[PDB]
This record gives structure tokens, C-alpha cells and sequence, in this order.
């Protein structure tokens, strides 16, 4: 069962700075500003039709877009590069080109030099935006959420997703990569369940993931492959729909079919809330990873039914910060925490009926 | 003392009549020229002796008493020549075949005789009884043989008795029953009234009573027959005895004269106000004619003719007066002096006997089967009364009562026309080599027939004043020959008409207005008014398949024209559809059409050719309008799907056509625009430029939606080389204020010829155009990567070196400020 889109979204995505999300619809494609919530420009259902995926290449007039929905005007094995800037009387002026691939597109990633199109099994990598050529392709495991991450950081070409072995990730350096050579990627054994999130922070020096359990959220060191933290989101399985770390990599935050988001702390990981027989000091030899596991610092509730992507939004304070949770349900949440774990909504807001100040 | 010594004696009692010679009622005083006077009053033909055994118990009521004294029994045997005062008397039985079998058997010499006052017989097939009281001074049913001065020479040659009789006087026929409904013969004194061998009934003749009576009456005197009610009342009486109410001979009846006054009504007849036909129709005073051909039995296994001569006759026709006054012939035909003549023939067949090649035959074939005719054969008649309308006066009368007159005889019958040279009073009649067709009921089907139409003319002949005179360039002119196959069940009015005006040129529009041609759409718009019995008018519907094959039109008058020549080859206006009703499917399908043009605006236009250089050709316009007063609900859909336009043309030439054009509701073309190869030579080229105007957008989209709008070549260059303004080039997609652009991969290729030598031929279009005026938000971007290679200056000299405008909501341009709005900012590149 195909859930109805709530609200007619498809899709939700962030782009690489969390600072704009872009929301693909049955009606077309809507973009906005995360801080201050404000609409900057949509591509109707007469421009686009349904769309399936869209990707914002970070504050750019550069959108990848891919049909999907009840009434596409394109292909879902194709991708189209939108360029909002380019003067034209007709809509189709406005797309400069097109890839095209022989099954469904599953998701797009894009940074400053490169577009990665991800399909079931296989992962495209193109230099982009200029005289875009192949430079990587790779075989996966089965992908149907289309998983991939791409480090946004002009310093490493990180490329992650599902490795071939089940619960196992592959990171790809995209830089050290000869264009048409395999530079082997390197694998870790993240989880003993299928990939169902993984994240790059921004410098690509930590991946976090988690797996279909949902339970556990494994942050690795992506040059020594080392197992830097173990988080517990809680102790019963959830789908996990985001996880994002904060533009410091001082925190992450992950949303689930919970209706919850939870905020961990990584910089200082004594703020994490750890179980209270951590305290009851090694009473016998069986108990030892749950007394190690370190909980949410703060959590905050969105509606249970509506998927969401959670991203940090801009430091406010020198001990405030904010995480933003994007409803497929159209809603807006913006909540304030601190270092003690206190955790309070600041805004609220129907994103989808925001409509264009046309006033002023 | 009156001796009675006469009595019935011995005689061949006829079947009808009883041989019995009585002197009745008469003192028979009787007191080699041997002369008893005496009295022979009162010979009697009782008559009757067959029909139920002498029909004793009624003796017939025709019966003679004191039937002329004849007192002086003149001569004796020997030419017994008798000089009598008694005339004759009348069998009023029937005299076709009873008393002439009588009177063969009795004949069985050349005897004379010179009678007094020509009895009044009356011989129905007591009247009887007043022919025998004649015979002493000698409404209908009312047959009377009465000359009052009675001249007749028996002749009697009894060596079969080839017998004769020459009179110097006539009748008074009124020819009715066993409302003046009948003949009225009144010839009357010699020439005045020839009556000349009335009857034979003698087997040297011929071999009813075997006449051959040729009665050629050969009169030269007025003799007129005043009234006349009906031809067919006239066959009736002649094969069968008599079937009229209150309401082996061949009888050769001639009869030629200088004049005859005369009168001719048509016959209508219940059998088979007055009769509709052809009311108030006299011949007057025209040749004698009615020259006759019958036989005494009915339905004549021999066909009958009837027909008729006349120089000039002056016959009065349908008087108001005549439509047609005089046969007005001098037309001398063949090598030796012939004067050619009018005629009306007629060929009666029994009942149930038995496009110069197609209208002919078939009509021809039409004519071979009878059952009434028609004919006429005008060399150059023409003529018309000054009192005459043949735009009214023939319409109300001889197209209405034309055919609905009991039409039957023993309704297949035929028509023809013939004129050498015909006039159209009052204009146009151009009539040369013209005539008229009709049937009824082809092969015995009703509602099949052949109506057609002949003529060879002269155009365009306007009218008050002087002509048109158009028409200065095997099949003829105004072969109309239309096509009907109507339902007498559906009872509505079909029409299949293949029109073809071959070569003419049939404009009437000669004021500025169309003052001329809404004379002629007054004059000639009737569509058979059909108020006559029988034909209930029949809803009109009409299907025309016309073909105006090389109907050249030059002289279309307007304000100041310049002696405009478009030379069209065929206009197929195809109407396979209805025209009269909200749809009208046409197929205008024409074959390589062009247009010259004239020397100067201003009317006066003179030059070597004519037939000057072609400006606007078209190779096919296929324009299949479906006018809805493709499914378009919208009205007036003018689908004009154009084939294509090739246009040719100089500076000069151009020029001066736009200076002609200047002084002189879907519309989806999808039509080419120009494969136009415009002294110079530069090919342009604009391919399936689907200019639908008012299509939807919302009101007069107007799309150009060019598809291809190449402009091949400008400069003197005629090689095509890709200027710009599959492609799909909507340089002026519109709405209600928009456009757009193709973004080819190449737009701007300037570096043929001189890219200013296109300015050079604006300067010399503003020097033929004398007056040049024009020297949401659009978006009117440019749209296109350019590839480039003053304005022009800069183009040149360069010759990728440009950038697409994309004036997104610029409204820079406001129809006279687009150069406002492409003077924007700056821009350049390479």
C-alpha cells in the first residue's frame, strides 16, 4: 500500500547547508527558507507536473528534478537539471539537460562539482554543473530507499552508502578515485540489520548510520574506521526518516515513525542522559552494552502518522540551539534546547500555506 | 294536282341506316336537259336498322323531314350536274364508322352538283332534324358543318370513288360531347375559306371507311379561329367517337397561308379561370399552320405529328403581352439563299408502345419515348414586346404552367430549344448557339430526368448604362446540365447541378458596391416558384458540384484598382455538402493559380505585358472549409488548410503591391507560409506556420507556433543560409502580451552579400511605399544561445559572440517600443 501522499509531498529534502529544504509534490516543486520560514519560489504542476525527487545544489538556482507521483510530466528514470536563473518564455529554456537511466531514479545528491543519481543497485557519479561527464559508477546491494550521502565540503569528495554485505556501509573517496578505475571502497560493519539512514557531517570526517531496527544510531570515523559512539534512541524499533548532525558536528538529530525527534550530544557526551544501571556498577558479566549506551541529551514530539526530516538551524545563542523537524503533513517545528536538556517549541507554522507575500 | 308517286324502293339498306328514298311532307309536282320539277323534301335517315333489330322499339331521333325541295332537278342520264335548293343531309350517327361504311357501300362517273346554303349538319360522334331544315334553307354537342353560302362543287369522280368537293366557304366546328370550351372556326368568303375535299370514304384513296382524306385546306385569308379550348379534346373526338361531358385511312390535313388570324390554348383536359398552361396564348394573325396528321383508330400504331412554319409571324404569347412578339428570322444558314424559320413540332407516340455528346443523346433518347413533346426551333427570334418582362413575366407564367398540364397521351415526354442568337429583354443575353432542356419521368421512374443548358457567350455585359465588355481572351459556356433524382415518397427538392462556365468571367459587381451584380441577384434569384397542381412546393435543398474551369478575373471594379489580373486556373467550388443549412463542407480544390500585377497605382496602368511578372503563386490551395453556421464547435471554423505559397518578387514589385494593398471563430490554417524565393533573389522560408487565430490563450491565441520559420537567405544571395528572426519557433505565441523563442543552435549566420543591402531594399520599399508609418507581461525573450557569425555594422564585422536576451517580465517593448526594450541595458560576447 502506496500511502496517499498527506498533503500531496512526495519528497522532503534539506539541501547541504540545512539552511533551504525542497519539497517535490503531486502539484509540483516548492522551495523554501528554513530561518526565517519563508517560501523563495515554486515550479508548478503546468511547469513540472508530479514530482517524484527534488534536489536544491545548496543556495543556486540549480534544482535536479525527477517525475513520479499520479501526473508526471517526466520520466522517473530520467533526472532534469532546472536553472531558475535562465531568461525564457518557455518553461522547457529553463532546463539545460537531462540523464537518463534504464530504471527508476531513487534519489539525487549534489555538491558544488559533482551529481550522484542513485537507482536500486547501481550509483552514478558525474562531474556537474559544467560539461557533465561519468566519472564513477558503482554496483550496491539492494537500495530501495535510494541511500546516499555526499560529503558537501570542498576539502573531501566522501561518498557513502549501503556496502554490499547486509548492515554494512562503503565509503568512496571521490578525489583519491582515478576517473574510470575502481579505488576499492572501504567498508565498515555498521549493523547487523539493513542500512535504513545513513549521514557525512560536513568535513566528512564522521558517517553516521542507522538500520531498519532503528533502536541505535553507530558514528564511525570515516579515515581510521573506528567506532567513535554507540547512540540509543530508544530501547523498541523505530523507522528512522532523518538523521542530521549540526554544522560543528557538536550534535545530531534524528526523527522516526515514533512522531518523535531526538537530539544526542556528540562534542560533549556527557550531556547524553545514560541509563540509571551505568550507575549500579558492573553487578555481573551480561549487562555490559546497555550500560554503555548513551540517550538522548533532549527529545520534542511531531504528529506520529506525518513523516519528517530534522535538520540544526542557525546558533542563536552561545547556548541555544535549534533543531528544525519538515512534516510530510506540511508542518513546521522549531524547537530550542540547551546543554541541560531542556527542549521548548519556538515557532510553529503550516509551511505548505505559506503562500508568497505578493504584498509589499 | 300534287301526284304523290315516290316511296321507299329497292336500295342497300345499310346495318345503321335503312336505304329508303321518301319524299315526306312534299307535293311532288311534277309538270338531255329533262327537268320534273318537284319536291324531294323529306329524305330521311331514320337510321338505327342494326342495334336491337332496327330498334323498333325507339326509332333514333335523327330523322329528316322536308329536307330541301331541290325543285329543279337540273340534267338527266346520259356529269348529271344538278343545280338543287337542297344541301345535304346529316347522319348524326356516329360518322366514323357507321355512315361511312353507309356510304362506301352505297358508292360502291363524274357527276357535278351546285347546291344553295350548306345545310347545318350535325353529325354527333332533332339536330339531325335542323340540318334537314338547313338543307330546306339549302353550349356544346354542337358540331356544325354550316357554310351559309353554300359553293360546293361535288366533284363525285366516281372512277372506288375518287371523289372531291372544292368550296368557297367553311364551317363553325364547335367540337364537343355526345363554357366556349370547343373550336370556333369561322372561315368564311374563295381564299377566305378553301374548304377543299372533305371526305372520300372510297377504297381508291386509300386501301374507318379507307378516306385518305387529304382535306389540304390551302386558305390565304384571316379565317379566324377565335377560341380554341383544347388540342387533346381534339384526339379524343377524333380516335374514339366522343367521351367529353357538360364539364385504314391517314388523314393528311395541310394547310399553308400568308395569313390566318388564330388562337392556340393548351390542352387540360380531367380525361387526361381556364386551363392553367399557358394563359391567355394566341398565335394571332400568324401563318395559318395547325397542319394536322390523325387516323380514325385509337392509341395510332403510326406516330401523329403536328407542325407549324412561321417567317415572322406575330403571335402574341401569353397576353402583359407577348412575351416573345415576332419570329424576327433572318438567318441564312446554308451555301444556297435559305431564310431560316420558326417552328413547333409536335411527335405523339402511343401509350405502352412497345455536354455536347451526353445532353444531346440523352434527350435525344428522352424524345425517342412519347407520351406528349414539346419542340421549338428559333434561328433568331429573340424577340420580346416593349411591353415584356422576362425576368417576371416568364417566370410567373411559362415556368409555372408549363408542365402541369395533364401531361399524358396515348408523363414521358421531351423538350428542346435551339436559337442562333437570343435577347434577354427588359441584360446581359449574349445568346449564340444557346438552347433549353426538360424530361419527365426517365425510363418510367418518377423523378428521374435530364434538365440541361447550352451556350457559347460573351462574359460580363452590364446594363443601365453600356457593357461591361469583359470576356477579351470543346466544351461551351453555361453547360448547366444539373442532375435530378428527387423521391416523389421523400417529396423534397434535390438538385445535383454541374455547373461549368468554361472560360468566362461572370462578375456583375460594377459600382464601388456590388450595384450591377445586386441587379442581377434581383433579377435572376427564383427558385422555380411551383404553385401548380400536383407539385405542393417542394422544400428547397440544394448540392452543387459547380466547376468554374478558367473563369479569368481582371476587371473587379473597386475605388482606384490598377487594371488587377488574377489568372485562376480552376475554381472547384465542390460542395459535396449542403450549402443552405449551418454546415457547407467545400473542397476547393485549384490547379497552380498566380496573379500579375499592373503598372501604377492610380487606375490608369499601362506596360509592354499585361500579363506583367507573377507577384503571389500558389502551386495547390486545398482550402476544405467546414463552415459550422474537424468537430470544431466553434462558429465559422475557416479551416483554410493551405497547401503552400511560393511568392517571387523584385524591390520595385513588392513595393508596389504593398502600395495596392494599402489603396485598394477558429481559423487553424496549419499553412505554409512561403516557400517565397524573393531585382533580386533571396529564398525565404517559413514551413507550417499554424497561424490559428482566435483558436482558444483565452482570446486570440493567435500562435504563430511557427514550426520553421528559416529565413533562407536575404542580400543578393539566394542560397539558403540559416537566418533566424521541429523548430517550433513561437516567435508570437500570444495571449491576452506574450512570445517566445526556438533556441536553435544557430540563429544569426551574417556574412552573405551585404547584410545592409536588406535596408537598401527598405529605403527602395519606402520609395514604392510611399507611406511607411511603422519606421501579461511579455517575457519576449530571445531565447537562443546565439551563434553569431550599427547593428548590422558590428554583425559584419564580426563575421558564440552573443547571449540569449530572456527579458523575463521585462514589458520593455509596448508595440512601438521594442526597440525601446531590446536598447535595455548592454550586452556582448567574444
Amino acid at each position: 500500500m502506496t500511502q496517499q501522499p498527506l498533503r500531496g509531498v512526495t519528497s522532503l529534502r534539506f539541501n547541504q547547508d540545512q539552511s533551504c529544504f525542497c519539497c517535490a509534490m503531486e502539484t509540483g516543486v516548492r522551495i523554501y527558507n528554513v530561518e526565517p520560514l519563508m517560501e523563495k519560489g515554486h515550479l508548478d504542476h503546468e511547469q513540472v507536473g508530479s514530482m517524484g525527487l527534488v534536489e536544491m545544489l545548496h543556495r543556486s538556482n540549480l534544482l535536479a528534478l525527477v517525475g513520479g507521483g499520479s501526473s508526471p510530466k517526466f520520466s522517473e528514470i530520467s533526472v532534469l537539471i532546472w536553472d531558475d536563473a535562465r531568461e525564457g518564455k518557455d518553461s522547457k529554456e529553463k532546463l539545460v539537460l537531462e540523464f537518463t537511466f534504464t530504471k527508476p531514479v531513487l534519489s539525487v545528491r549534489m555538491r558544488h562539482d559533482k551529481i550522484v543519481i542513485v537507482l536500486k543497485n547501481r550509483i552514478y557519479v558525474y562531474s556537474f554543473p559544467d560539461n557533465p561527464r561519468k566519472l564513477f559508477e558503482f554496483d550496491t546491494r539492494d537500495n530501495p530507499k535510494g541511500l546516499c550521502d555526499l560529503c558537501p565540503s570542498l576539502e573531501k569528495q566522501l561518498l557513502v552508502f549501503p556496502g554490499h554485505k547486509c548492515g554494512s556501509l562503503q565509503l568512496v573517496d571521490l578525489a583519491s578515485t582515478k576517473p574510470g578505475t575502481s579505488s576499492a571502497p572501504f567498508t565498515i560493519n555498521a549493523h547487523q540489520s539493513d542500512i535504513a539512514c545513513v549521514s557525512l557531517n560536513q568535513p566528512g570526517t564522521v558517517v553516521a548510520s542507522a538500520s531498519q531496527k532503528g533502536t541505535l544510531i553507530r558514528l564511525f570515523d570515516t579515515q581510521s574506521k573506528e567506532k567513535l559512539v554507540e547512540l540509543r534512541r530508544g530501547t523498541d524499533p523505530a523507522t528512522l526518516y532523518c538523521i542530521n548532525f549540526s554544522h560543528d558536528s557538536s550534535f545530531l538529530c534524528a526523527s522516526s515513525d515514533k512522531g518523535t525527534v531526538h537530539i544526542f550530544a556528540l562534542k560533549d557526551t556527557r550531556l547524553n542522559r545514560r541509563s540509571a544501571l551505568a550507575r549500579v556498577g558492573k553487578v555481573g558479566p551480561m549487562i555490559g552494552q546497555y550500560v554503555d549506551s548513551q540517550w538522548s541529551l533532549a527529545s520534542f514530539t511531531v504528529p506520529a502518522e506525518s513523516a519528517c526530516i530534522c535538520a540544526f538551524g542557525r546558533n542563536t545563542s552561545k547556548n541555544v540551539n535549534s533543531v528544525i523537524a519538515i512534516c510530510v503533513d506540511g508542518t513546521f517545528h522549531k524547537y530550542v534546547f540547551t546543554p541541560d536538556g531542556n527542549c521548548n517549541r519556538e515557532a510553529f507554522d503550516v509551511y505548505l500555506d505559506i503562500c508568497d507575500d505578493d504584498d509589499f | 294536282d300534287t301526284v304523290v308517286r315516290v316511296e321507299h324502293s329497292p336500295g342497300d339498306g345499310e346495318r345503321g341506316v335503312a336505304v329508303e328514298v321518301r319524299v315526306q311532307r312534299l307535293e311532288y309536282c311534277d309538270e338531255a336537259f329533262l327537268h320534273k320539277l318537284l319536291q324531294l323534301a323529306g329524305v330521311r335517315l331514320h337510321y338505327e336498322e342494326l342495334p336491337a333489330q332496327e330498334e323498333p322499339p325507339e326509332p333514333p331521333l335523327q330523322i329528316g323531314s322536308c329536307s330541301g325541295y331541290m325543285e329543279l332537278m337540273v340534267k338527266l342520264k346520259q356529269k348529271l350536274e344538278v343545280a338543287g335548293q337542297l344541301g345535304s343531309l346529316h347522319l348524326l350517327l356516329t360518322p366514323r364508322q357507321l355512315q361511312q361504311l353507309q356510304e362506301l357501300l352505297s358508292a360502291v362517273d363524274s357527276l357535278l352538283k351546285m347546291t344553295l346554303g350548306g345545310v347545318t349538319l350535325t353529325l354527333l360522334q332533332l339536330a339531325t332534324h335542323f340540318f334537314t331544315e338547313f338543307d330546306a334553307t339549302k353550349p356544346c354537342s354542337h358540331v356544325r358543318l354550316t357554310g351559309t353560302a353554300v359553293q360546293l362543287s361535288w366533284e363525285l369522280r366516281t372512277g372506288r370513288r375518287t371523289t372531291s368537293m372544292e368550296v368557297h366557304f367553311g364551317q363553325l366546328e364547335v367540337l364537343e360531347c355526345l363554357e366556349y370550351t370547343e373550336i370556333l372556326t369561322f372561315p368564311g368568303t374563295r381564299p377566305c375559306a378553301h374548304l377543299r375535299h372533305t371526305q372520300i370514304l372510297r377504297r381508291v384513296p386509300k386501301s374507318a371507311c379507307h378516306c385518305h382524306s387529304e382535306l389540304a385546306l390551302d386558305l390565304a385569308n384571316f379565317q379566324a379561329d377565335v377560341e380554341l379550348g383544347a388540342l387533346d379534346r381534339l384526339a379524343a373526338l377524333l380516335r374514339l367517337a366522343t367521351v367529353p361531358a357538360e364539364p385504314e385511312q391517314q388523314t393528311v390535313f395541310r394547310l399553308s397561308a400568308p395569313r390566318a388570324t388564330l388562337r392556340l390554348r393548351f390542352p387540360i383536359a380531367d380525361l387526361r379561370g381556364q386551363a392553367v398552361r399557358a394563359e391567355q396564348l394566341r398565335l394571332e394573325l400568324s401563318e395559318p399552320q395547325f397542319r394536322s396528321e390523325l387516323s380514325s383508330g385509337p392509341g395510332p400504331p403510326v406516330p401523329t405529328h403536328l407542325e407549324l412554319t412561321c417567317s415572322d409571324l406575330h403571335g402574341i404569347y401569353e397576353d402583359p403581352v407577348p412575351c416573345l412578339r415576332v419570329s424576327k428570322a433572318l438567318d441564312p444558314k446554308s451555301t444556297g439563299r435559305k431564310y431560316f424559320l420558326p417552328q413547333v413540332v409536335v411527335t405523339v407516340n402511343p401509350q405502352s408502345s412497345s455536354d455536347p455528346e451526353e445532353m444531346r443523346t440523352f434527350q435525344s433518347r428522352t424524345l425517342a419515348l412519347s407520351r406528349c413533346s414539346l419542340e421549338v426551333i428559333l434561328p433568331s427570334v429573340h424577340i420580346f414586346l416593349p411591353s415584356k418582362e422576362v425576368y417576371e413575366s416568364i417566370y410567373n407564367r411559362i415556368n409555372n404552367d408549363l408542365l402541369m398540364w395533364e401531361p399524358a397521351d396515348l408523363s414521358t415526354f421531351s423538350t428542346l430549344v435551339t436559337v442562333l442568337k437570343g435577347r434577354i429583354t427588359a441584360l446581359v443575353l449574349d445568346m449564340e448557339h444557346g438552347t433549353l432542356f426538360s424530361v419527365s419521368q426517365y425510363c418510367g421512374q418518377p423523378g428521374l430526368g435530364y434538365f440541361c443548358l447550352e451556350a457559347e457567350k460573351a462574359t460580363l455585359y452590364h446594363r443601365a448604362q453600356l457593357a461591361p465588355t469583359i470576356y477579351p481572351s470543346g466544351p461551351h459556356m453555361l453547360s448547366t446540365a444539373v442532375r435530378i433524382h428527387l423521391d416523389p415518397h421523400k417529396n423534397v427538392k434535390e438538385f445535383l447541378v454541374t455547373l461549368r462556365l468554361h472560360k468566362a468571367t461572370l462578375r456583375h459587381y460594377m459600382a464601388l458596391p456590388e450595384q450591377s451584380w445586386h441587379s442581377q441577384l434581383l433579377e435572376f434569384l427564383d427558385v422555380l416558384d411551383d404553385p401548380v397542381l400536383g407539385y405542393l412546393p417542394p422544400t428547397v435543398i440544394t448540392i452543387l458540384h459547380t466547376h468554374l474551369f478558367s473563369c479569368s478575373v481582371d476587371y473587379r471594379p473597386l475605388y482606384l484598382p490598377v487594371r488587377v489580373l488574377i489568372t485562376a486556373e480552376t475554381f472547384t467550388l465542390s460542395s459535396n455538402i449542403i450549402m443552405d443549412t449551418s454546415t457547407f463542407l467545400l473542397r476547393f480544390i485549384l490547379d497552380d493559380s498566380a496573379l500579375y500585377l499592373s503598372d501604377k497605382c492610380e487606375v490608369e496602368t499601362l506596360d509592354l505585358r499585361r500579363d506583367y511578372v507573377c507577384v503571389l503563386d500558389v502551386d495547390l490551395l486545398e482550402l476544405v472549409i467546414k463552415t459550422w453556421k474537424k468537430l470544431s464547435q466553434p462558429l465559422f471554423e475557416l479551416r483554410c488548410s493551405n497547401n503552400v505559397v511560393h511568392v517571387h518578387s523584385c524591390a520595385d514589385s513588392c513595393a508596389l503591391l504593398v502600395n495596392l494593398l494599402q489603396y485598394v471563430s477558429t481559423r487553424v490554417v496549419l499553412r505554409e507560409v512561403s516557400l517565397v524565393w524573393h531585382h533580386v533573389l533571396m529564398e525565404i522560408q517559413l514551413s507550417k506556420v499554424s497561424f490559428q487565430h482566435e483558436v482558444y490563450r483565452p482570446l486570440s491565441r493567435q500562435v504563430f507556433i511557427v514550426q520553421e520559420l528559416e529565413v533562407r537567405d536575404r542580400l543578393a544571395s539566394s542560397q539558403i543560409n540559416k537566418f533566424l528572426y521541429s523548430n517550433m519557433l513561437t516567435i508570437k505565441a500570444l495571449h491576452v502580451c506574450c512570445l517566445r523563442v526556438s533556441l536553435m543552435p544557430l540563429r544569426l549566420n551574417v556574412d552573405q552579400d551585404a547584410l545592409f543591402f536588406l535596408k537598401d531594399f527598405f529605403t527602395s520599399l519606402v520609395a514604392g511605399i510611399n507611406p511607411v508609418v511603422p519606421g501579461r507581461e511579455f517575457r519576449f525573450t530571445s531565447e537562443v544561445p546565439i551563434w553569431l557569425d550599427t547593428f548590422a555594422g558590428l554583425l559584419i564585422g564580426l563575421a558564440s559572440e552573443l547571449k540569449l536576451k530572456r527579458l523575463c517580465c521585462r514589458h520593455g517593448l509596448l508595440g512601438v517600443d521594442k526597440v525601446l526594450g531590446y536598447a535595455l541595458n548592454e550586452w556582448l560576447q567574444d
